[PDB]
RNA sequence: UGAUAUUGAAAUUCGUGGCUUUCUAACCCGCACCACUUAUCGUGGUGGGAGACAGUGUCAGGCGGGCAGUUUGA
RNA sequence: GAGUAGCGAAAGACGGGUGAGAAUCCCGUCCACCGAUUGACUAAGGUUUCCAGAGGAAGGCUCGUCCGCUCUGGGUUAGUCGGGUCCUAAGCUGAGGCCGACAGGCGUAGGCGAUGGAUAACAGGUUGAUAUUCCUGUACCACCUAUAUCGAUGGGGGGACGCAGUAGGAUAGGCGAAGCGUGCGAUUGGAUUGCACGUCUAAGCAGUAAGGCUGAGUAUUAGGCAAAUCCGGUACUCGGGCUGAGCUGUGAUGGGGAGAUCGAGUCGUUGAUUUCACACUGCCGAGAAAAGCCUCUAGAUAUAGGUGCCCGUACCGCAAACCGACACAGGUAGUCAAGAUGAGAAUUCUAAGGUGAGCGAGCGAACUCUCGUUAAGGAACUCGGCAAAAUGACCCCGUAACUUCGGGAGAAGGGGUGCUCUUUAGGGUUAACGCCCAGAAGAGCCGCAGUGAAUAGGCCCAAGCGACUGUUUAUCAAAAACACAGGUCUCUGCUAAACCGUAAGGUGAUGUAUAGGGGCUGACGCCUGCCCGGUG
């Protein structure tokens, strides 16, 4: 059977990473939530 | 620079196997060219430099405990001689 | 005329289709195309705000001459073509200087003959000129409605109005809905009916080649449920259980009249159809 | 669908008020040409079309399972 | 619960060796299994699993001396391969701009963006682990220096494109040879051209090459935002260019070989799903853009040595390295693909190559599963012929109603099919012999049986429904339900109705009443009666 997630390089950076998440208001307040959170990997 | 350039050579197996012919190996600066690797080999040793292979290698996975962690990340470059020899001894 | 098949397969039983006999050339003049990709029923958004289009063929658009602009210069008719994205046919016709443009060709202009614009023109087939210079009972076709702007009245295969009279500054016509209206009396048009006569006459005869048009299919508002159709629900097959019927979004779709008051027209017409 | 603001002008008409006409200066044009300009955006100029209408704000009446919140005894 | 269930599709045996310990590790022989794949490549994805030494705590459904596991040392080399320093599509962004309580939405010029266009390298050797990258040999491309031309930021040409169909030219590959090379020659009754293998080598250069396309000159000028000798028109005379697979040379005097430092590389025939090539013919559904490239003018002033950057390159890749919590009977684009048999990429057996399945040894109870056979009967079984059985290929003779004249139709129903020997008509290629491909008639021989195995429709009669191909409840419903071609009503005159959105902007549509949106009906045939009081 075919299953959810294929896996994509440039399809995951696209959609959730860096420049993506800091085009948006609310892509930079989920890294304004994360960096008080402390998490070690932001995006 | 010129000394920046170059970091150390590189002494194993295949590379004395090089240097029966006269090709040497360095380990040089992770963010240089293949130009400057050979406008430096003359500058330090005085010899007349034919060919520069690079090869950029990756970090390497390596634990003490159990632990993270992750080797540099290297830039080895084989040389090849017209004129002369290196004697890095 | 209308080529008719035999009953080979249970696909081609009742199934007709052009000859395709007028069409002289089966080529684009290259230096006249534009690239044409689908937008099936999408706008801005990306949402489907039309319903029922598709994936059909490609096509490439040909820049078409909707206001005749060079006066006093003659063209000579060279070639008949064939048009995907209208339903009448096109010719191509080179002028005295050596400019090609492409035109739609009226009933009966065939290869070879002559035409001309202007406000000192024949009247015959083929030419073009003023409102004010048409002779009341002539039958015309690509009408302007705005001097300058290019026709938009009368285009499609078998289309055309004829003068009826002369006000002041204004001129009557009644197009080919019957509907009887006053244009201003310096937009053009051209000479004659729309060729393409038959184009009616065609029994598509598959599903698949609905497909190739571009068509997708239509579910009807009773076989669907409530909360998509005022038609939905129900035990099995059910009548329309309301006064009226409706539309996919609940307006009254039978009778019921959509033209909208205060507009700058309602001066303009003066006897209404449908 | 009305009143009223943006909103002006001259006349005819029957009772200083209304009605209807006509005019154009306001407003409008997904309208032609010319600049910015490499530009099917926009802004400005020029001809045309329409014009005190339309569009827009406030107030008012109709319609309104298209869509909401609910009630539907012991 | 309990020393219980299970231990995840499939074949192993023995010998020798290593070790404290061997069904399980390494080497050998034989046997088996896949082979349009259990073989060879390569995208994606994963990230060191790759290699060599060493180890046996845990992981491995058993064991383990072994490992994709642990330990410490290694491994990826490019002017030409694929991507950037080149082009653009859908989309994504967008100076100024337009819109909006805020936040922001939209959009112009302009940019980003391959799954497409452009673009200069080949053969052989080599490592434990990389190679069109290193080495040997022979190349090609851009630039730089020594020894009129350049030319648009602009114009034109080009690039530049669908689907189906058949015929042809080649070549790769296969096959056969007393063509010639090499290397054997039998201890089971026989035989001795008798048995096995081999039978070639690029890019580049410079030659000629089936086929495919198609008038060429001169003058002229109201067009291509200015210009033009270029293009597009017009009038005239007169009726060889530009592309293209292959082949030959010569490379290179070398390189690789069946093999014993030496060593052959001929002839014939079958031939593509590759190439000439979307060429040619036909059809209607009418089949990207942009740069490189070639020209035009606004304008402007032939050998000798060198130089050539960044990123990827290991390994798995129908799998124990990927997605499924697992070393999981599932899923995972593309390229290559031999012999016998055949229409075949089907079937059965094999090649090149790979593999023997990470628990076993016994015994041969019930009962469960998967498979084979069955007296006499032959649907009596059962809700129901459910399941099983039977049919099955090629050839020939034959074939009903009904019909929309196409069908029904492989209707039904019958007969043939192995091998040997005679004689007999031709058709591919060649000067012949040859070498392939097919037929007809006769005379025999064997068996229970001759598509001797494997793979390959059961038929008929009548009734309801839906015309038909098609679609649907991923995971209890595939249908009489949905689509549909056709029919009908209605709304809509263009800044159209309709629809999305606060608006701006959009779809409709670069369309214009033979057009578009919505409601009902549902091929085709013959038809569709009455009622406008109530509601709209």
């Amino acid at each position: 059977v075919k299953r959810t997630y294929q896996p994509n390089k440039r399809k995951h950076s696209k959609v959730h990473g860096f420049r993506k998440r800091m085009s948006t208001k609310n892509g930079r307040k989920v890294l304004a939530r994360r960096r008080r959170k402390g998490r070690k990997v932001l995006s | 620079e010129a000394r920046d350039i170059l970091k150390r050579p590189v002494i194993t197996e295949k590379s004395s196997e090089a240097m029966a012919e006269d090709k040497y190996t360095f380990d040089v600066d992770t963010r240089v060219n293949k130009t400057q690797v050979k406008m430096a080999v003359e500058e330090i040793f005085n010899v007349k430099v034919a060919s520069v292979n690079i090869m950029n290698y990756k970090p390497k996975k390596k634990r003490m405990g159990r632990y993270q962690g992750y080797t540099n990340k290297r830039r080895k470059a084989i040389v090849t001689l017209k004129e002369g020899s290196i004697d890095l001894f | 005329a209308i080529k008719k098949y035999k009953p080979i397969t249970n696909g081609r039983r009742n199934m007709t289709s052009l000859d395709f006999a007028e069409i002289t050339k089966t080529t684009p003049e290259k230096s006249l195309l534009k690239p044409l990709p689908k937008k099936a029923g999408r706008n801005n958004q990306g949402k489907l705000t039309v319903r029922h289009h598709g994936g059909g063929h490609k096509r490439q658009y040909r820049v078409i001459d909707f206001k005749r602009n060079k006066d006093g210069i003659n063209a000579k008719v060279d070639s008949i073509q064939y048009d995907p994205n209208r339903s009448a046919n096109i010719a191509l016709v080179v002028y005295a200087d050596g400019e090609k443009r492409y035109i739609i060709a009226p009933k009966g202009l065939e290869v070879g003959q002559i035409v001309e614009s202007g406000a000192e023109a024949d009247i015959k087939v083929g030419n073009a000129l003023p409102l004010q210079n048409i002779p009341v009972g002539t039958v015309v076709h690509n009408i302007e409605l705005k001097p300058g702007k290019g026709g938009q009245i009368a285009r499609s295969a078998g289309a055309s109005a004829q003068v009826l009279g002369k006000e002041g500054k204004y001129v009557l016509i009644r197009l080919r809905s019957g509907e009887v209206r006053m244009i201003l009396s310096t937009c053009r048009a051209t000479i004659g009916q729309v060729g393409n006569l038959q184009h009616e006459l065609v029994n598509v005869g598959k599903a698949g080649r609905s497909r190739w048009k571009g068509i997708r299919p239509t579910v009807r508002g009773s076989v669907m449920n409530p909360n998509d159709h005022p038609h939905g629900g129900g035990e099995g097959r059910a009548p329309i259980g309301r006064p009226s019927p409706m539309s996919p979004w609940g307006k009254p779709t039978l009778g019921k009249k959509t033209r909208r008051g205060k507009k700058s027209s309602d001066k303009l017409i003066v006897r209404g159809r449908k």
